[PDB]
Formats: structure tokens, C-alpha cells, sequence
């Protein structure tokens, strides 16, 4: 009928939040201590669950939890527009900027949007955000906004958790390290690519 | 929230004002040297002019004009109150040029390279009870005006609140110090990943102790100086003509609470960067002990547009409802 | 009758209240100036 | 011997000082406010508030308010005029305070402090009782961490700071001696025949006090060397102790500038009086 | 606490199940046509009220058979409430069930008869208005009304009120589930003036 | 740590405001995306 486990943990009051949280998405990091214990304990039976809806559960080796939607799955999936993986993968690099220990952890955007901008061809970035801006205060400014949006909408997913009654910081999770696994195997980034879109990680765009 | 800005209007009515670019700073260094090395403690114009030559000298200025440069240099330096001038009346025109204290403190704060100690802390803090038993000790006997004014205003006054704030200056230096070690800190793991390790792991606790050592003699110090402190003003509270020595006791009391706090708190946000730290080893050291990742990243990052992606994430659809 | 929080979870909350009203306002006069626009070139146009 | 070794390495580390009106305004501000609260602790959000105070002293921009304030924040911390604690849970999630040069430089421009002779009185008389039983240790002789601890930590950890304060008072009453030539020129050059006597009693009381302050020190200086003279002669039995011996020689160099310095200043004032005295009899009184 | 019901896990294993899940946290009004759903609902409904509850929502089973999920304020799964436009077409679908001509039909109709009545009984300046608040009542205005309509009527589809037939979109008929559009106009009167007058008072 | 305590008539509220703004900004970024590809037709149209 039901394994005990499965059915004794499916009864915890702690489930429904978790139950609706994952499939909208959410990771789980280390920080929630509750949530991440009860799926600690309760992994094999809760994945056994899940592979009913046709979905995949992951335990990447960081130690964080997500939710891959498989090509059959009976819930649906959705992808990320560029800037937004853009400010993941700058949101990845500060976490590990050895200078950066000095700051706790703790960041504002401002340096977030100033690093951007030495890295990516400031046109290249311009475009995306108004095809007649060529380094206008105006358009500047709305990149400024956008990259807020962005943020936002990755906050919802859950790689940043805001701080104070301030939003112009924020604090980083260890959840953040899933954009790196295009760089994860020292083999040309392209086959390691279409390996990561074999595996379901990814689709081409 | 309303303001209070009437000394900011007074500061900027009296034209208070600091200018000290790195040649002038320089200038002001080797003042301080040469009249720390002479036997005299004067300086005739011609040494300050010598000096400045030197100073001169070493940012390779044109040396044609040295001179004018120098007594404009000279003559706003006395206009922002760091010299004073003496006109010795054995040669005008060559006075005597000595340092004010606001010039004594900035040359002290670079020269004096003041390294913190716990002794200093003991033997400061011995010197202040010894004193406060005295004081207590007189206003418990009593006497006229005269009596108290001699015996107990005027000791808490003039001394007893200088040692506090040595006291508080030498924590601020501890302030320091814990700045240096995390700067130290930084750059040692951003040289090397993997054998930093060991250093960092050393420092960290070094650091604590002596955190702690230093709390613990500043409590057990405390307590007793907050005890005499109580006495007096239970002394005191029998006469209705010495409210000034009330406030006093009330300022030193204040004081001395808030040095206390300090270092409690000091010591929680010290454990917090120490988590801090053990964290970021466990989640990025052991992963790319060879530093690639980083590397690869930023290069991914700069050559990313010539082949966009996206990944994937579970987006379940929402609830729909009516009005 | 109360909920207790931990502070992590009720900071994280407030922090994004504000984020999300700041991004409301800024977005309110994005679409204000594009319209604005739309309607000063149809203006032009004739 | 040449200097540009000290100029070379300041160069190198780039030290400097910046604090224009404004920033100096901000400064003393944060100082005063400090000087306040109960928590000895500062947040940003109250730094920032200070910043809007002086902000609108000056009739700046009010739209640039956040911006300006943080890199004046940054600024001060370059300058090494606060230390940044990083603090979580405190609003803004930060805690500043200030550094030994931003409390002697702030102490300087608001606690004002002016001679006074019982002071100097109190500190002679701890700095004698100190350095005799310094003396007395040291003849009673021991083992090597018996003079380092009895006779070294003395030496250079308490008699050292009080003649370094003995030196600031005597800085504190030249500063006096400078007020009170701008106050006779102010007075002097207003009203003439009105000012005159103010001017004469200005001088009295000043001389007055710099005789009084200079035989007071030269009381309290004979005992002192009188001791200093005891611990050499002690250590001169000892020849492993040139740690002592060099401490002891600087401090009876400090000793003899600080009482040199009474006389030369005494032969300074009574100079002035007589070139002011001078200056009222053959302009004053004539006209 | 008491860990399972003995029902509860025996209806939660059926295999069934995680489909009709995932489709009623969609808010999909599975109704009669499911024959295998709603035996299963038949079955086991006490026991999915009960657990339902604890995410603070009420599985209610309306009076003409079929069940659909009803949220409140205190909702622990997103919901999400759809424009005005598509509640016109849910009215107008409801009105159409009743028209006694469906037994002659069988239940066929074809968009262009729905898009007809919409245009006739409703007011053209409040489609207007919907259709694009910029709208200058020329005919590429009813072009897009008739596009966002046909998306509006797609979504529905969604939600389950209505078939598509075959495998043409031309053709789609409606099932007893286009009450909760008119459960509104109980009342013992016409349809069609119930319907008329919610539609004159903007309801 | 440290836990905050709070009634539930407080706490229901921010609930429902997080979620009022995140529906309406949705509704906005629609609402602009159209504008936006109004805005670009005309500029084919213009030139």
C-alpha cells in the first residue's frame, strides 16, 4: 500500500510548505535547518514519491536540493533569459572572490552592476536592452532597473536571501554553484554542453 | 527626526579646515623626526627650511624655487594650527617653531608605532584603583568645601578620567589590530588555496584568546571601580552642596559600562567571522584546490555570447480563480 | 494565535517587500515614458 | 645623516589627510553624536542621518543624499579615520567607530581643554611615587624577569605616558600664551586708552602663572632625576641590562627638554612685555 | 499524531492518482465525462477533503456532480485570477448549454457562432476598450479581439469546461461544468434574463 | 538564534501583499511587452 516511512513523513506537518515550495521550483540550501533535516531523513522514500510524477529529484554534491522535470514529466518546466543567467554567473564568480572575505558574505548591487560591466561587451549587453542605446545615461539607467528585475526573479527561485529593511544588499547561497557546471569538466565547454543538455540540465537557446 | 546641526553652522563659520596632501604630510613627518632626535627641543628656521629642502629633494620639485614655496607652506601650516611660532629676539625673522598638540597626535598616531599589550592594560588599571580607594576613602571621612574640592573633585577630575581613556584608546588599538589580521588573512588565501589553511587556522584562534583574556581582566577590574564608584556617591548623597561631583560619577559610570559592553560584543562579532571563514574554506577550497574553476569561469563569462544557453527549473502552473 | 519567525526568515521578507515595491514604482514610469513616447511619435507622424 | 629614508617609505604607503570644512563638519558631528548614546555602537543608517544634517547646513543636493554618504563613508575608511564592522542585525547591518587618529584629531577640536597647575601637582606627584618604588625594586636586584617585570614594565609602560602628557600640558599652556597675544592685539587695537589696562592685566597674570609653573617643575624635577640617578647607578652593576640603561638615558634626555623648555619660554615672555611695554609708551601715550 | 488513515493511504496508492493532482491543483473542474476520475473521487472524497485542508484549501463538490478546488485568503499553493474577457466568455458558454437546440446538436458549435455572440451581446465600447485601451474602433482592433477571444476560449479549454472534437479546433462541445459561471443565476428565472440583466449591470 | 513572535491577523497581511505585488507586476511586464511590440511595428512602418 504504502512504505511506513513514506506514509509517516508524508503525515508531518512540515510537508505542505516543502510539497508546494519544490515544485514551484525553490532550492533548498543549507540555511533552512528544519526543511533540510526532514529531507535529510526522509531522501530515498520522498524520491521514490516524486519518480511517481515523473520527475527527478537531485542532490547535487554541494549539498543543496532541487527539482529536474524529466521530458514525460506531469508537471510543467520553464527556462531563464540571458541576463539572467548573466548576473547567476557574476552572482557564482563573488562568491568565490578570495578578496571579497572582508564583506562576510554580505554584497550591494552597486558592485554587482559595476563588476558586470567589465566584463560583457557593453554593446552586447545595450542591445538586449534598447537596440539605439550606445552608452547613454538614460539606457544605463535602465539596465540599472532590469538588473533589479532580474535579481528579484531569481530571488523568487531561491539563490539569494535578502537582508534588513534595505534591499540594496543581499546575502548569497551556496545553491549558486549549479550555474558552474558547463566549467564542472575540464573538456571543451561545447560537448560538456550538449552533455549537460543529454542529461536534462539544460535546453539549447 | 528634526536636526541639530549648530556646531556644524559654528565649524563653518570659524573656517576649520585640514590640507595634508602627501608632500605636505611628508614635510610634517620629518619635522617631527628632527625635533624627536635634537637635544634642545627648538628649531630655528634654518633646520625647518633644511628639512623641507630634503623633503623637496626626495618629490623632485624645481629646486629654484624652494624658498617661497617653502615660507607659503610654513605660513599656512601655522595658519591651520599645527606650529606655533616664537620670535626669538636674538634673530627676528628666524623665530622658533614648535608642534601644537592636534599636530603631536597626527605625527604620534604614524611615528609611535603603538603595539598593543596587556600589561600596559594591568598596571593602568592598578594605578586607577589605587586611586579610586583614595578618593573614596577621603569623601567617606568628610569635611568643609575646601576638604572635598582638594580631596575627591579634583582627583576624579584631573586624573581618574585620563586613565579611562588611555584605557579606551588601547581597545581601539586592539581595533586595529583585528583590521590587520583580517587584511593578513585575505591576501594570504587569495596567494595560495591549498597551504593557507594551516596559517589561517592559527591566526583565527591566536585572535580569540587574546579576545578573551582581555575581557576577562577588564570585568574582574570593573566590578571593584563600579563598587568604589558607589561609595562616593553614597557619600555624597547626605550633602546638598555638591551636585558637581554627581555628575562626574554619573559620566564615569556611563564610561566604564560602555567600555565593558564593548568588548562582550567585539568577542560575538569575532566568533561570527570566524564561521564565516570555516565556511567559505569547506564550500570553495576543496572543490578547486587548483584554482581552474575560477579561471574558467571568467573566461566562460567573457566569450559567453557566442553560444547562449539557458538550464531548467520545475515551474508547476499556478492556481486559477475568479474575482 | 502566534506565530513565532526566526529572524533570518522575517528579515528575508521584509527586504523583498521592499525590493518588490521599489521595482513596482521604477517599472509604473517605464511604462509612463513608453507610452509617452508611442504617443509623441504617433503625434509626429502626422 | 640623511632623511629621505622616512619621506621614501611614507611616500611608498601613501599616507595623507583630506578633511576640507564640510567633511571636517561631518566628522564632528559623528563625534558628538557618539559621544552620546548608551550603546557605544553606531549604525549607517545613523551615519547617513548625520550626513542629511550637514547636508542641509550646506544647501546641497538632497537628491544625491544615499551616493554622497557612501563615498564619504568610503573616504574616511581609505583615510583610516573609522574602522567598518560588519554587524548583521544592526540597521544597515553595519557598526563604525573611530580609530586613534579620528579621536585625536575629534578630542582636539570639541573637548577643550585649558591649564591647570593641580593637574600638573597630581601628575608629578604619581609619576614620583611610581618611579620611587621603581627604584627600590630595582635595588633590591633579582633574577632577569624580576627586572622585567618590576623595573623594565614601570619604566616604559607608565612613566613614559605621563611625561608624554606632561609635554602636551606644557603644548596646552604655549597655546594659552599664543591666545593671549591675539586677545591683547584684539583688545589693544579697539579702543586704545580703554584697552590698556586689560592689556597690563593680562601680562601680570600670565607671567605670573609661568613663574609659579616653571619652580613647581624644577621642585618636582630634582627628585625625579635624584631617582633616575639611583636606578643608573644601580644597573651599572649589571652589565646585561643596556635595555634599561638606553630607556634610562631618554628619559633624562625628556626630562631635560621638559625643564629647559619652562626657562626658555620665560625669558620669551618677559621679552614681550618689555617690547609691549615699549610699544605703549612711544605710541600709546603719545597720541 | 495518527500517522495515516488506512483510506487515505489506500487512495493516495492508487495509480491513478498523481495526474489527478497535478490537473486539480490547475483548478480543473473534473467532472461525469472522467468516468474512471470521478469513481475514484466517488470513492475516496471524505478522506481528500480532509487532506486537502491542511494546505488551507476546501475540495468542494458543487450540486450538479462535479469538484473543483476553492482556495481562501490564507492559501498555501499560488493562485492566480484571470482577466475579465475570459469571465464574458464564461458566461456566454454557459448561456449556450441551455439552449435547447444543443439535444439537436448534440452539444456542436463552431467559435464563429460563439465570437457572434459575444460581438451582439455585448457593448462594443467596453470590448473596445479591453481590446486595446489605445484602440481607434477600426476593424485590425476586432481582428486581435477575435485572436485574443479564440485564446481566451483555448484557455478554458484548459480548465476543462469544454471538449475540442476531433482533430480540428473548429469544433469543441461543452459539458455540465459551465455552471460555476452561472451558479450566480440560481434563481428559478430565465436564464437568458438572469444572464441579460448581470450583463446590463456590468456583473 | 533568535525568533520573532507575531499574532496571525499581523501576519496574514504581508502574505497577501507580497502576492497583490507580484501579480500586478506580471500583469505590467504584459502589458508592456505589447506596448513594446506596438512601438516596434510603427518603427517599421516609419522607415
Amino acid at each position: 500500500v504504502m512504505p511506513v516511512k513514506l506514509a509517516q513523513a508524508l503525515a508531518n506537518p512540515l510537508f505542505p510548505a516543502l510539497d508546494s515550495a519544490l515544485r514551484s521550483g525553490r532550492h533548498i540550501g543549507l540555511d533552512e535547518l528544519d526543511n533540510h533535516a526532514f529531507l535529510m531523513d526522509f531522501q530515498e522514500y520522498l524520491e521514490e514519491f516524486y519518480a511517481r510524477y515523473n520527475v527527478e529529484l537531485i542532490r547535487a554534491p554541494e549539498g543543496f536540493f532541487y527539482l529536474r522535470p524529466r521530458s514525460t514529466t506531469l508537471i510543467p518546466r520553464s527556462v531563464l533569459s540571458e541576463l539572467d543567467m548573466m548576473v547567476g554567473k557574476i552572482l557564482c564568480y563573488l562568491y568565490l572572490s578570495p578578496e571579497r572575505l572582508a564583506n562576510e558574505g554580505i554584497f550591494t548591487q552597486q558592485e554587482l552592476y559595476d563588476e558586470l560591466l567589465t566584463l560583457a561587451d557593453e554593446a552586447k549587453l545595450l542591445k538586449l536592452v534598447n537596440n539605439r542605446s550606445t552608452g547613454s545615461d538614460v539606457d544605463r539607467q535602465k539596465l540599472q532597473e532590469k538588473v533589479r528585475s532580474s535579481l528579484n526573479r531569481l530571488r523568487r527561485l531561491g539563490m539569494v536571501w535578502f537582508m534588513g529593511h534595505d534591499s540594496s544588499k543581499f546575502r548569497i547561497t551556496e545553491s549558486v554553484f549549479r550555474f558552474g557546471a558547463d566549467v564542472r569538466a575540464g573538456d571543451d565547454p561545447r560537448e560538456a554542453q550538449r552533455r549537460l543538455i543529454r542529461d536534462g540540465e539544460a535546453m539549447p537557446i | 527626526s528634526q536636526t541639530v546641526p549648530e556646531l556644524v553652522a559654528w565649524a563653518r563659520k570659524n573656517d576649520f579646515s585640514i590640507s595634508l596632501p602627501v608632500d605636505r604630510l611628508s614635510f610634517l613627518l620629518a619635522v617631527a623626526t628632527l625635533n624627536g632626535e635634537r637635544l634642545d627641543g627648538e628649531m630655528s628656521e634654518g633646520e625647518l627650511v633644511d628639512a623641507f629642502r630634503h623633503v623637496s629633494d626626495a618629490f623632485e620639485q624645481t629646486s629654484e624655487t624652494i624658498g617661497v614655496r617653502a615660507n607659503n607652506a610654513i605660513n599656512d601650516m601655522v595658519r591651520q594650527r599645527l606650529l606655533n611660532r616664537f620670535t626669538s629676539e636674538q634673530a627676528e625673522g628666524n623665530a622658533i617653531y614648535r608642534l601644537t598638540p592636534l599636530g603631536i597626535g597626527i605625527t604620534d598616531y604614524y611615528i609611535r608605532q603603538r603595539e598593543f599589550s596587556t600589561l600596559r592594560l594591568s598596571m593602568q588599571l592598578s594605578i586607577v584603583a589605587g586611586e579610586l580607594k583614595r578618593a573614596a576613602d577621603a569623601a567617606e571621612e568628610g569635611g568643609d568645601e575646601f576638604h572635598w574640592h582638594r580631596n575627591v573633585y579634583a582627583p576624579l577630575k584631573y586624573s581618574v578620567a585620563e586613565i579611562f581613556d588611555s584605557i579606551d584608546l588601547t581597545q581601539r588599538l586592539m581595533d586595529e589590530q583585528q583590521q590587520q589580521v583580517k587584511d593578513d588573512i585575505a591576501q594570504l588565501l587569495n596567494k595560495d588555496w591549498r597551504a593557507a589553511i594551516s596559517s589561517c587556522e592559527l591566526l583565527l584562534s591566536e585572535t580569540s584568546g587574546t579576545l578573551r583574556e582581555l575581557q576577562d581582566t577588564l570585568e574582574a577590574a570593573g566590578d571593584k571601580l563600579q563598587a568604589n564608584l558607589l561609595r562616593i556617591q553614597d557619600a555624597t548623597m547626605t550633602h546638598d552642596d555638591l551636585h558637581f561631583v554627581d555628575r562626574l560619577v554619573f559620566d564615569l559610570q556611563s564610561k566604564l559600562d560602555r567600555i565593558i559592553s564593548w568588548g562582550q560584543q567585539s568577542i560575538d562579532l569575532w566568533i561570527g567571522y570566524d564561521r564565516h571563514v570555516h565556511k567559505f574554506i569547506r564550500t570553495a577550497i576543496d572543490m578547486d584546490k587548483n584554482r581552474v574553476f575560477a579561471q574558467r569561469l571568467r573566461q566562460s563569462v567573457q566569450t559567453y555570447f557566442d553560444e547562449p544557453w539557458a538550464l531548467t527549473y520545475a515551474n508547476a502552473d499556478r492556481l486559477l480563480d475568479m474575482r | 494565535d502566534l506565530v513565532t519567525i526566526p529572524r533570518d526568515v522575517w528579515n528575508d521578507i521584509q527586504g523583498y517587500i521592499d525590493s518588490l515595491e521599489r521595482e513596482n514604482d521604477s517599472l509604473k514610469n517605464q511604462l509612463m515614458e513608453a507610452d509617452e513616447y508611442v504617443a509623441e511619435l504617433e503625434e509626429k507622424l502626422n
